[PDB]
RNA sequence: AAACGACUCUCGGCAACGGAUAUCUCGGCUCUCGCAUCGAUGAAGAACGUAGCGAAAUGCGAUACUUGGUGUGAAUUGCAGAAUUCCGUGAACCAUCGAGUCUUUGAACGCAAGUUGCGCCCGAAGCCAUUAGGCCGAGGGCACGUCUGCCUGGGCGUCACGC
RNA sequence: GAUGAGUAGGAGGGCGCGGCGGUCGCUGCAAAACCUUGGGCGCGAGCCUGGGCGGAGCGGCCGUCGGUGCAGAUCUUGGUGGUAGUAGCAAAUAUUCAAAUGAGAACUUUGAAGGCCGAAGAGGGGAAAGGUUCCAUGUGAACGGCACUUGCACAUGGGUUAGUCGAUCCUAAGGGUCGGGGGAACCCCGACAGAUAGCGCGUUUCGCGCGUACUCCGAAAGGGAAUCGGGUUAAAAUUCCU
RNA sequence: UGCAAAUCGUUCGUCUGACUUGGGUAUAGGGGCGAAAGACUAAUCGAACCGUCUAGUAGCUGGUUCCCUCCGAAGUUUCCC
RNA sequence: CCCGUCUUGAAACACGGACCAAGGAGUCUGACAUGUGUGCGAGUCAACGGGCGAGUAAACCCGUAAGGCGUAAGGAAGCUGAUUGGUGGGAUCCCCCUGAGGGGUGCACCGCCGACCGACCUUGAUCUUCUGUGAAGGGUUCGAGUGUGAGCAUACCUGUCG
RNA sequence: GCGACCCCAGGUCAGGCGGGACUACCCGCUGAGUUUAAGCAUAUCAAUAAGCGGAGGAAAAGAAACUUACAAGGAUUCCCCUAGUAACGGCGAGCGAACCGGGAACAGCCCAGCCUUAGAAUCGGGCGGCUCCGCCGUUCGAAUUGUAGUCUGGAGAAGCGUCCUCAGCGGCGGACCGGGCCCAAGUCCCCUGGAAGGGGGCGCCAGAGAGGGUGAGAGCCCCGUUGUGCCCGGACCCUGUCGCACCACGAGGCGCUGUCUACGAGUCGGGUUGUUUGGGAAUGCAGCCCAAAUCGGGCGGUGAAUUCCGUCCAAGGCUAAAUACGGGCGAGAGACCGAUAGCGAACAAGUACCGCGAGGGAAAGAUGAAAAGGACUUUGAAAAGAGAGUCAAAGAGUGCUUGAAAUUGUCGGGAGGGAAGCGGAUGGGGGCCGGCGAUGCGCCCCGGUCGGAUGUGGAACGGUGACGAGCCGGUCCGCCGAUCG
């Protein structure tokens, strides 16, 4: 049960906030869980999805597919993967949008900031 | 309740005037001007599109009620008495087939429980867990417009745990379990003792609260300590067993 | 010979016309709570501009859908192009604010106004001109009523000293 | 056992809609809504159900609440008929022939003929008013009350060049003001209750002499400094070139 | 149910003056203006137009939404601008 | 005979109604009143406020000589302020006898007549601060009074009124 | 002619101040009528709407020239009550306070005048310094037609005693506020599905089952929620502690006094006029006339005279809190509305559009999970049609969830001498209905399965009684007989 007086349980307000979230907030909203091996290694549960991350889909028609992320369309709330595509009536190939919550991260693109965020996340869990 | 009412100016933000008779149209006031779809249309009427409703709702409606304290206490005592009848508790929809005895009085050690898992184990031990499980399983989305009015989920009512120690941790331990409600013996609420106005709430008493009941509600002979000058009401019938009276020796002779 | 057909009417299937019904909702209405912050240091309002590709809405002011600092940490995206030691002074139609820019007006202030109309003053730099002044002009000034102080003045208004 | 009329009106018991507190359920093996010469229950308000469609929710029961039940109000908003392929298309004398283009020509363009406006024009320019309607190219839909290949429509581009033409300057009827006088104040009168703006001469930039309380707005027809030929564009010219 | 919320056709009055007309300017609602018709004052005039008081008040006109069941009238008395 | 309406009278040569969908009109609030349900009862009412408390607009608790209504009325006012009944019917119950009987009991309500309080009138021993008191005795007068309380709070329908 | 002062004039002189904007609350002025009175004029509407001004976060009011008549209260403000009361009113319609009492909050103060005269001890500007919201030095100026200090009626001045009280800085925390970072649990097996988030099974977290998103009802997929931990910045105010110097000249407190004791004028008050109020021989306010006093003056709700009594001290000023709040910024909620509803506006809405102008003022939301937004063939001038393709679905094809009625086309059935429709009764035709309409039961023979006492032991248990004894009793299991159902 919510107790903080500065947070609202209003459905209208929650939906408005989610759908008007700016890009920085959308990055956090577009988080995905880590695979079992990465979870065990880093003591972290979920991470924001990055462009160069390796991702395995776990829901939908592409449940078995995996590949590198190639675009994070925050405006559309989706990500695009290397070979997860489809053919149009024209015959040309187009990537299929996948929601990050429906995928699993198998390999992270690590930099100084990514390592610092991983350490911060692991510290609280202990 | 929270008051509701339409805007007092709604349907009156126009300078509309009646055309009068002689134009082969109704006498309802009509918007002035021209060059727009609104011009010439009716206004100010409860039967007019975009008009003012009949008898607009107002905030100074009598929302609240002032019931005598004695009647409130009568209702609370009646609900408490009904909670001790297994037939009424079953009739109210509670699964009490596995309860050892009613009223259900448990050891005061339950008041020190801190974890929801331990609270669940205590419920299983005392036999009140089937009712909580039924309440959890009944979780569903509210039908109708209420689901979009910030009342999305409805469910059945589980046990009500009455404790007698201020600041006990069992409130925290139990508050997350669906259907389970908690209350202090000194501030019992009729809304929880008789949900929906129906008697026979399933209640789990701590020993301290059960002991304090006598000092709170007194008795027929002596007065209450916590309620100044209050005495429990008496029924019009001393013995409600009608068969015993009707088939007694005196009447049948 | 009032049969077949046409017409009218009627019932049914299908197809039209129209947008009712049902399910929705980043909107409204109502109640409650916290805070006290516009302007001559030029407010509110009003005009004109500004994007590679925009008319409106939103934003902004010739540094013009943004400059700068800080935080976050890899986008924006309708299309095209360009960045980014992407293990980093570092993307972002990201967030936030301390630095900075902020056109014509408007209480609007040199005079006006159906006029980008009509005046006066100071002056950086530059041209040749030399203890001399000229051309040009970046840029900035010149409303009213008042307060304190000051400068320059008027009147036998009240006096005094001399002639 | 007796009995049965009912406008105005009163009351009782019930049906139906949407929420709230409870309770019992249904639903992607298909909810709501809607559709149906399917079937049934009730005197009735209504209710239950088959089939279809629809594609995400809904219902029964006990209390309780309300912006809760329509055939009318020349009722409101929206939608739709008969009228009806009907009334109409008729003022301003008038068109015809051949060819070109085009899917399509009575209506576009060329030529020829026959007519009209008849110089106080149906010609050639301006003021106000409009604001791109101006010029070139192209054109699906709409519009041009028939039609269009077309165009004052639509789309993409282009176009308005001044020392001499005007505004700008002056003042007209008048307007707006200082001070003063009124006014609770918004404001009223308007040079009328008053130490005016300043203007000339020589200069150590100071002196001398004049100085009647608005040096403001008000005319693209009043007054008024100055340009003429010739040529030039798809569209500008006393403005561009000489 | 017009080309037109005043027009069209023929006819008709005056036509150097109390003539006609453009622009500027002044007079604004119980006010203006009127060779005077209660005329005109933006299709509005015996008191313009716009917003508000305002959901103005009406003994008067029109409507007033489900079912069954029971009971069931009055147009007469007195007083009242 | 076409519905709705006004009407003594409508199928009317009486008015509205071309057709369909959706919207569309005795409501909320304040003061009273009868009735009914509920609590308590010579009392009743904690929600002005305070203490708290579902981490909480709810619920719970709190009346000190608080306050409202009731518990006393009559007078313009000064002011005074209920001596506590009787009787005819009458429900229920108890006795004797089984008649439409007799005796006891006599609530509610109704009829009649006393008494008490007060306005007015009348009356007057004794005391008394000299203007008060009141032994006795009253009245075709008047009251929204007394004679062993019946209210207070709250819910709803109906009715008058703003 | 010079000088001093006074009044005034000009300065683009040096440095400051003001105008206007917003509307919910707040302060001042001005000010109706509709309406009610069943007419209407006083009255009511209303000390309201409209109009003209002025502030803040609150404003205004505020420290008795008060309330009362008591055994007395003690600034202002607000709530309950007083009370629909006293009073006012063509005493009609109507209107209508205040004191006491109970609560919320509380807070008191500053001036003018007689009182330095051994010297204006006061203040502003320039300039130069400093630990710079200020202090110091110097110089000009203001001011004696009075700046400082003391004093304000509760007092106070002066005098004498008491020895009772009074003097800052800096550090570290607490309190308040605003922010930043991390931290629980499944996406395990089977099925239907385009997609599980649906059903079934097996697990887990919970001081987190508020809420939202994701391809359908998601506690454990994601953001969040609960509760800790850590980090950053304001406010220099309140609060605890610590380190150092802590000076009583002077000023306050207390007691005494054969002395003084200064207090607001065209103001109070009165007459009259108008307005307002419940204020009634006149409640306040304002115009005009008159016009005070200091052993006095105002009030004491009936005018006037006389004698007492009670209570305060106007005509100068400041002041937080309790209270108000349809505007601004920022939040939380709802038995509210759900696109003809709800604000006029869910959308480039105060927009398009209308009016010379003041002003008036709409309509308009929904493809799909994902554009995967329909390639290509063919006919046509083209719009498009017929095929074909995408999708779970085009029976979802960009004004794209669903798609009622009025009204219309087509096919099929039927009827029709100047309406149609309708009530009641049959009939012809059609349509529909198999709970539309049964096939069991009893007695015997054969065969197959399952159990068979009132006997004997065990398990648990019940009726009654007294949730004791005693009596009685059913279910299940194991055996000897019985040989039945
Ligand atoms: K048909
Ligand atoms: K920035
Ligand atoms: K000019
Ligand atoms: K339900
Ligand atoms: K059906
Ligand atoms: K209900
Ligand atoms: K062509
Ligand atoms: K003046
Ligand atoms: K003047
Ligand atoms: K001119
Ligand atoms: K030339
Ligand atoms: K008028
Ligand atoms: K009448
Ligand atoms: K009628
Ligand atoms: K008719
Ligand atoms: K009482
Ligand atoms: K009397
Ligand atoms: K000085
Ligand atoms: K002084
Ligand atoms: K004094
Ligand atoms: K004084
Ligand atoms: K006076
Ligand atoms: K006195
Ligand atoms: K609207
Ligand atoms: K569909
Ligand atoms: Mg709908
Ligand atoms: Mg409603
Ligand atoms: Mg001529
Ligand atoms: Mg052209
Ligand atoms: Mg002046
Ligand atoms: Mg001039
Ligand atoms: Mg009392
Ligand atoms: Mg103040
Ligand atoms: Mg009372
Ligand atoms: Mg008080
Ligand atoms: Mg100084
Ligand atoms: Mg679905
Ligand atoms: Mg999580
Ligand atoms: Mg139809």
């Amino acid at each position: 049960m919510k107790y903080n007086p500065r947070v609202s349980s209003s459905r209208r307000k929650s939906r408005k906030a989610h759908f008007t979230a700016p890009s920085s907030v959308r990055r956090v909203l577009m988080s995905a869980p880590l695979s079992s091996d990465l979870r065990t290694k880093y003591n972290v549960r979920s991470m924001p999805v990055r462009k160069d991350d390796e991702v395995q889909v776990v829901r939908g028609t592409y449940k078995g597919r995996e590949g590198k992320v190639v675009q994070v369309y925050r405006k559309k709330w989706v990500i695009h993967i290397e070979r997860i595509t489809r053919e149009k009536v024209n015959g040309s190939t187009v990537n299929v949008g996948i929601h990050p919550s429906k995928v699993v991260v198998t390999k992270l693109r690590l930099d100084k900031d990514r390592k610092s965020l991983l350490d911060r996340k692991a510290k609280g869990r202990a | 309740r929270q008051p509701y009412a339409v805007s007092k100016k709604a349907g009156h933000q126009t300078s509309a005037e009646s055309w009068g008779t002689g134009r082969a149209v109704s006498r309802i006031p009509r918007v002035a001007g021209g060059g727009t779809h609104r011009a010439g249309q009716a206004a100010f009427g409860n039967m007019c599109r975009g008009g003012r409703m009949f008898a607009p709702t107002k905030i100074w409606r009598r929302w609240h009620r002032k019931i005598p304290v004695n009647q409130k206490r009568y209702a609370v005592a009646s609900a408490i008495a009904a909670s001790a009848v297994p037939s009424l508790v079953l009739a109210r929809g509670h699964r009490i087939e596995s309860v050892p005895e009613l009223p259900l009085v448990v050891s005061d050690s339950v008041e020190s429980i801190e974890k929801t898992s331990n609270a669940i184990k205590a419920l299983k031990q005392i036999g009140a867990y089937p009712d909580a499980e039924k309440a959890k399983d009944s979780h569903a989305i509210r039908p109708g417009k209420g689901k979009m009015r910030n009342r999305r989920y409805i469910s059945r009512k589980g046990p009500l745990i009455v404790y007698g120690t201020e600041g006990a941790k069992l409130v925290k331990a139990f508050r997350n379990i669906p259907g389970v409600e908690i209350c202090h013996v000194d501030r019992l609420n009729l809304l929880k003792l008789a949900p929906g106005g129906h008697l026979g709430r399933f209640i789990v008493w701590t020993k301290s609260a059960y002991e304090k009941l006598d000092g709170i509600y007194g008795s027929f002979d002596k007065a209450s300590e916590k309620k100044k000058g209050y005495v429990l009401p008496r029924p019009k019938m001393a013995n409600a067993d009608l068969a015993r009276i009707i088939n007694s020796d005196e009447v049948q002779s």
